[PDB]
C-alpha cells in the first residue's frame, strides 16, 4: 500500500523500522507484530478442520462388472461427495487466504498508526510510510519509539518551532 | 483551562470463550448456544398425529393382530413403534 | 412416552426445540428440525471482544 | 486496541463517554452506534439459515440385522451428511464470530473517528482513546459533542491559543 | 459512511474528485481506484468455483412406480445433495456480498487517505469528506493533486499562516 515496497533485507522480522538520524543508518525488527501475525497464522487450519477423521468400512467405490441401479448410485453418492468437498476446499482456501492477506494489511497498518500516535506532534508523516521527527532523535530515542515509551512531551517545543518556525 | 474526554467500549468481568478464524478460544462479551444438544424425553402430541403402537408392529397392525385389533383404519402423521411390540398369530 | 404439548421436531429421545438450528440428540428427525452434526456445542459470540478491568 | 480496557460500569450502552471538565466526571453512553451494532447483530443466522427445512419421510438410520450392500450405503449416506453439516456449523461460526468482533472494533473506531471530526482542532488525541481539549468545554458542550452539533469554530483561537502558545 | 451522499453526475468512474476554487468548480473521476476495484470484482466467481462440472450417466430422480427402500434411498441422496448445495449458494452469495462492501469502503477510504497524505499542512478535513485547502490551488495544483505528484513543501508557509494566522 503505502509502504510501496517491502525490505528483502529484513530477516530479523516480518515488521521493523529503519531509521536515520545524525549518528547514521540502523534497522531492527518490531517483534511484538510480527510475532502476533504468525500467532494468528501458526493454526489457522487446525480451527475449522480439527483433524482427518477416521474411515473404516465403507461402501465399493470400484467396479468389475455391470449391475445396473445400485452401481449406478454408489457412483452418484461417491460422485457427489467428491464434488462437494472440492467446493469445500476451494472456498475455504480462498477465503483463509483472503483473510489473511487483510489481517497482516491491517497489521502493518497498527503498526504505522501505533508509531504514530507515540510521535503525537514532534513528526509528520511524509506519506510514504516514513516519519520526519523534526527534533534530536538519538538512538535512545529510536529505541524508546520502538520500545513503546517515547516520552512526546519533552520535544513538545523544539518539534512545534521546526514545523511552525 | 483544559477539558479531557475518554472513549471506551463496555467490558463485563467474566466472558465467553468462541472460536474464530484465527483463535481456539478468545473470549467475548456475551455468546449464544447454536447445537440444541437436550431433549424433553416426550412426545408432543400436536401438531402432529401421533399414533403411539402399544405392543403393536407396523405390520401386525396391518395384517389384524387381534392384540392389534384397537388399530384398524387408524391415521397418523407419525407412527411411533414401540420396543415392546410382538407378534403373537401364525408365524 | 407421548405427552400432551406443542412442539415441530421430534427425535426417538422426545420432542425438541426448534428455534436453534442444530441440534447433537439425534439423527434420526421428523418435522421442522434442526440439522444433525457431531458436535455437542457451538457458541456464536453476541458481544464485542472482552477486556475487562485488571 | 488503543481503549485498553473495557468499562463494567458501563450499563447504559455498548460505547459510551466519559467526560471530566471543571464541573465535574460525568458518563453517558452513545446509543446510535450500540443500536446499530445491535441492529447488526439481532439477526446474523436468519439472514443465512432462513429456518428449519421440513422432513417427514426419510431413509432408515438404525438397523437391527445385517443386510449388506444396501445397509452399508445408507450408513455412508447418513455419515456423509453428517460430517459435511458439521463441517458448514463450524465454518459457519468460526466465520460469523469472526466478522462480528471486527465489525464491533470498526464501530468503536468510527465513533471515535467521528468525535475527532467533531473536534477538528479544539483537542487532541492522547493516544489512549482519550482526547484533551483545549478550551473551557462545559456539560452543555459535551452534550454537543455526543450530540454531533458540536460548533468548533467558536473555540477555535482560545484552543490554537492553548496548543500553541 | 462520511461521505453521506452519492454522485449520480459522476459516470466517468467510481471514486473521483470536485474541486471548487477561485477558477471554479470541476469534476474529475479517479481510475486507479475505481479500475482496482473493478479489477478485483471481475472474477469473484471463477475464483472459487472455477466451472461447471460435467455430469454424463447419473441416478433416476423421478419414478413412476412405488418400488420401496431403494427408490427412498434415492430421493433422500437426491434431497440431502440439493439442500446442502443450496445452503452453499446461500452462504456464498452472502459472504462476497458482504465482502465487496467492505472492500468499497475500503477502497474509498484509501483514495480519501491518499489524498490526504498528499496534503500534509495545507488542508483541513472538514470531516464531511471534502478537504478544506488553505492556500491558493489552482486547476494545475488540483490536477496535481488528482495526479500523486503534489508538492505540499512549497505551500508550507502560506497554508500554515493561513491555518495558524
Ligand atoms: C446475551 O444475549 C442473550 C440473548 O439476548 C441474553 O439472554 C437473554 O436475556 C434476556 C434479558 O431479559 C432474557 O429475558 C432472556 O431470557 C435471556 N435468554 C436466555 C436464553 O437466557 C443474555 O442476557 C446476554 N448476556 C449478556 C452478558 O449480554
Ligand atoms: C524497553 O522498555 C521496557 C519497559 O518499558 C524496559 O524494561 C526495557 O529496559 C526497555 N529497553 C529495552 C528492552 O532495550
Ligand atoms: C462469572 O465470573 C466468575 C469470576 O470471574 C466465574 O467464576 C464464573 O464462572 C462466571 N460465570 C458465572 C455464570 O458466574
Ligand atoms: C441534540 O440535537 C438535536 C438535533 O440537533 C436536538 O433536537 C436536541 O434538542 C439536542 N439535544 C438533546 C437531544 O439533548
Ligand atoms: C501526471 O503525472 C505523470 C507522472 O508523474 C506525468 O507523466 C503526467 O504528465 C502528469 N499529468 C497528466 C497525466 O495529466
Amino acid at each position: 500500500g503505502f509502504i510501496e515496497n517491502g525490505w528483502e533485507g529484513m530477516i530479523d522480522g516480518w515488521y521493523g523500522f529503519r531509521h536515520q538520524n545524525s549518528e547514521g543508518t540502523g534497522q531492527a525488527a518490531d517483534l511484538k507484530s510480527t510475532q502476533a501475525a504468525i500467532d494468528q497464522i501458526n493454526g489457522k487450519l487446525n480451527r475449522v478442520i480439527e483433524k482427518t477423521n477416521e474411515k473404516f468400512h465403507q461402501i465399493e467405490k470400484e467396479f468389475s462388472e455391470v449391475e445396473g441401479r445400485i452401481q449406478d448410485l454408489e457412483k452418484y453418492v461417491e460422485d457427489t461427495k467428491i464434488d462437494l468437498w472440492s467446493y469445500n476446499a476451494e472456498l475455504l482456501v480462498a477465503l483463509e487466504n483472503q483473510h489473511t492477506i487483510d489481517l497482516t494489511d491491517s497489521e502493518m497498518n497498527k503498526l504505522f498508526e501505533k508509531t504514530r500516535r507515540q510521535l503525537r506532534e514532534n513528526a509528520e508523516d511524509m506519506g510514504n510510510g516514513c516519519f520526519k521527527i523534526y527534533h534530536k532523535c538519538d538512538n535512545a530515542c529510536i529505541e524508546s519509539i520502538r520500545n513503546g515509551t517515547y516520552d512526546h512531551d519533552v520535544y513538545r517545543d523544539e518539534a512545534l518551532n521546526n514545523r511552525f518556525q | 483551562s483544559t477539558a479531557t474526554l475518554c472513549l471506551g467500549h463496555h467490558a463485563v468481568p467474566n466472558g465467553t470463550l468462541v472460536k474464530t478464524i484465527t483463535d481456539d478460544q478468545i473470549e467475548v462479551t456475551n455468546a449464544t448456544e447454536l447445537v440444541q444438544s437436550s431433549s424433553t424425553g416426550k412426545i408432543c402430541n400436536n401438531p402432529h398425529r401421533i399414533l403411539d403402537g402399544i405392543d403393536c408392529t407396523l405390520i401386525d397392525a396391518l395384517l389384524g393382530d387381534p392384540h392389534c385389533d384397537v388399530f384398524q383404519n387408524e391415521t397418523w402423521d407419525l407412527f411411533v413403534e414401540r420396543s415392546k411390540a410382538f407378534s403373537n398369530c401364525y408365524p | 412416552p407421548i405427552d400432551t404439548c406443542i412442539s415441530e421436531c421430534i427425535t426417538p429421545n422426545g420432542s425438541i426445540p426448534n428455534d436453534k438450528p442444530f441440534q447433537n440428540v439425534n439423527k434420526i428427525t421428523y418435522g421442522a428440525c434442526p440439522k444433525y452434526v457431531k458436535q455437542n456445542t457451538l457458541k456464536l459470540a453476541t458481544g464485542m471482544r472482552n477486556v475487562p478491568e485488571k
